């Protein structure tokens, strides 16, 4: 659910001639949604891909050497917001292979602000679509989960518009777009 | 007539007080200093103080977090005689700022008690390491806040300083147990979060307070624990190794010479370590939460010229 | 007319010298046990020390080097028993082997001694930490062979070893410190090598010993230097963690209720620690030098059936 | 300098159809006279061939992913007495990579002694032909090395004739083929 590699990879093929494949899972159950439609278009475009499961992604990641994540947003650690679900044990999985995680990033997709708690922005989905048959009398409970947070330690690069960025420089960038006043926006000036 | 090296200004006002700490002790020594002694000349005032840090370096010579306070005065009357007054304001115009730190360094650690609170979020067991006394305002706002936590008191050998946190902070009513330091490592699992303190931040970011705070440092990266430090805006000093070796007290790290009579044999290591940026991930200031890669450029963004 | 429980025969002796250590000590008192009480069955002699150990265990709980003991000594009187000689030799059979660990166990230390020499070569400065005192006897043949070296002595605390390992052997003539505990972290890079030594060894190989050989432990292989454990073929224990918590000595490692009037608050957390396999590399038997696997194997070889 | 692995990866390429390369460092200055003749009997079972510098084995140590390491001796701890030159540091930067480190070795190849010092066992070689001007007045030192070790953690597998093994099950192999009083081989039984 990245439409910048979406359209990245189309012109990564075309006017970069170089081939290759792309492994891809599922964010299951919710970007299987777009995760279904994702390699349709790259197998128009032909880049030998082949879809993953989830469970399978630590088997194959023994052969690939460089993962890139597609993130939502990004904040002043380095450690950025993605997407959906299912990225954060892969990109530890891939951090444990000592292999480079790269990311991409639009220069409107910083955030001058701080990841205080990790929960307060690690938002969830629903008990709908990860298990349909509501039992009321047994009635078990079940988690979903519909962001994922990364540490910048498990993060590389930040392929930007303005450039490849380290990820603790990601202050410098940040802070040349934005103040230390309004980062505490809010009427009370406490 | 005061000549403000020794005791005659300084050591006066630190048995006024143990909330005032030492560098801004140091401060309010060196802004008296020519507050006093105005020699009505920019040459020889500079040239006062160059007297006057340098044998206040020589009066304790293991107390750097004084170096720091050493080096960053010099940081303030420097720019402070910049904005080109001519020196004929700049006598009163470095005085009418003046009282600043006093006013405002002395407000340092209520600041940080203002922006460090979501740290120790709900049920935080926390690991403490010396007297660090921003952290203990930082946990008087959490007592305040009457927010959800306990503690756990480390060691603070041979500096006995653990001791004190343990009876500082039971008469504020937080369930709490001290622990000793060599039982780090076996109870770091169920630890959270660990809050220490710098007596001075060097160059890629420095632990330069007590003897082991690298020692839990390099435990909590294996155990995979935001490694917080706490601190002050006016905490940084040049001073920066490649090892984990500073200057020392007095000797080398592996002394062995011989016990003459009774000489004391816990002190024959040393009572300072260094952190570099690699175990700590993040720290405090006045001016906010900071990076390790920012707290780098911060202390030579006006340190190179 | 003894009873061999508490102080009858047990804590006799253990004010004769302090050169026979707690688990032998308790083998010498098993091994008396039988010797005189010998109810010519071998029906109740067995359970003579199924009560008689097992209120050893009841009479102090937090020595478990004495329960390592305690559970040998059945592995020996099982196998000794064993031979089929249908208890008819076998009474006069195990106590003509009888005395043998007051003869065999009391010379594990320099048998240790005669193949740990090639550990200290030349020029190691050496980490202890805590009185394992096969180490010393080690280091009493590396002083009687002349072969060159340094030391440093760690702390022990609470169990202050560290003071008396100092003042054991620089009346030996070793050049030698005494460091805290704390300042272990930024003085390894200088240490090459590291020995210590457990009270038992768990089922993957464990350092039960103390209060934080796992901290030092998880210092040397961050430093990636070989850390070595002294101890010998008799310091083996079923008693087997997952984490590293053993049982305690009373309670959890995270206590939170108060200071009644003036108790001790060093005294909080917990007084062993537990290393397994992964930060342990080589241990030194009187059967041999061995790896933390076969110190596994040879755990399970005669203790599944 | 590995006989085996130059007698093996025929067979590798014979009967079992694998296609695949080797990169083939050299053993400077000492078994770049087999290292050469190693790859040329290779590129006649043409396997897709190159000869590496010392230098670039970093740097192309990314790429790779697997490594083989032709031993001359093992010892009790999974320590192995190595070949030559070289192969102890580029043992070392595979493992840093996280790359499974392989090895062969025959049973006889085993030995029942401790690596009580790497020293004594670690052989040198020449001052000739790592500089051959040999200044007597100027008149430097340099060193030469003709013996590497590597620890048992930088190792994963012994392949042997009787099967792949552990670096810390050495013991069981060793001591069902020798004895606790023939180890300390000597008349002073002391």
């Amino acid at each position: 659910d990245s439409k910048t590699v979406l359209k990245f990879l189309i012109t990564a093929r075309e006017r970069s001639n170089r081939t290759f494949t792309v492994l891809v899972t599922e964010g299951f159950p919710n970007n299987t949604k777009n995760a279904h439609e994702f390699a349709k278009k790259l197998a128009q475009h032909n880049i030998e891909t082949l879809v993953v499961p989830d469970s399978a992604v630590f088997a194959l990641m023994s052969r690939v050497g460089k993962v890139i994540i597609g993130t939502k947003a990004v904040f002043v650690n380095g450690g950025t917001i993605s997407s959906n679900s299912g990225v954060s044990s892969v990109c530890e999985c891939a951090r444990e292979f000592r292999t480079p995680v790269f990311a991409v990033a639009g220069l409107y997709k910083l955030s001058p602000l701080y990841p205080f708690d990790v929960e307060k922005f690690v938002e969830f989905g629903g008990s709908q679509r990860i298990l349909p048959r509501m039992d009321p009398r047994k009635r078990l409970d079940t988690v979903n989960q519909i962001t994922d947070y990364v540490p910048p330690e498990n993060i590389d690069i930040y392929i930007t518009n303005v450039g490849g960025f380290n990820p603790s420089f990601i202050y410098r960038i940040a802070w040349d777009n934005y103040k230390q006043i309004d980062v505490h926006l809010d009427k009370n000036k406490a | 007539m005061s000549e403000f090296n020794i005791t005659e200004t300084y050591l006066r006002f630190l048995e006024e007080d143990t909330e005032m700490t030492m560098p801004i002790a140091a401060i309010e020594a060196l802004v008296t200093l020519l507050r006093i002694k105005t020699p009505e000349t920019a040459a020889e005032m500079i040239n006062t103080i160059k007297s006057s840090t340098e044998e206040l370096i020589k009066s304790i010579p293991n107390s750097v977090s004084l170096r720091a306070g050493c080096d960053i005065f010099m940081r303030f009357v420097l720019r402070n005689l910049h904005l080109y007054g001519d020196w004929e304001n700049c006598k009163q115009h470095l005085i009418e700022n003046g009282q600043l730190f006093v006013s405002r360094a002395k407000k340092s650690r209520n600041k940080i008690a203002e922006i460090g609170v979501d740290f120790i979020a709900d049920d935080d067991i926390i690991l403490v390491h010396g007297y660090s006394r921003a952290v203990f305002s930082l946990l008087n706002h959490a007592a305040n806040k009457f927010i959800r936590f306990r503690c756990v008191v480390t060691e603070s050998r041979p500096s006995k300083q653990g001791n004190q946190l343990y009876t500082l902070l039971e008469q504020k009513g937080i369930p709490v147990t001290l622990i000793v330091d060599s039982a780090v490592g076996a109870v770091i699992d169920k630890v959270d979060k660990v809050f220490v303190g710098a007596e001075g931040v060097a160059e890629s970011g420095g632990i330069i307070n007590l003897v082991g705070t690298y020692s839990v440092g390099v435990l909590a990266h294996n155990a995979r624990k935001p490694f917080y430090v706490v601190t002050e805006s006016h905490k940084f000093v040049r001073m920066f190794p490649l090892s984990s070796d500073d200057l020392p007290m007095a000797g080398p790290p592996l002394d062995f010479t011989r016990r003459t009579d009774d000489l004391e044999d816990a002190l024959r290591g040393p009572t300072i370590d260094y952190t570099a940026q690699e175990y700590i991930t993040a720290l405090i200031t006045d001016l906010g939460v900071l990076t390790p890669s920012a707290v780098s450029e911060e202390l030579i963004k006006m340190w190179y010229d």
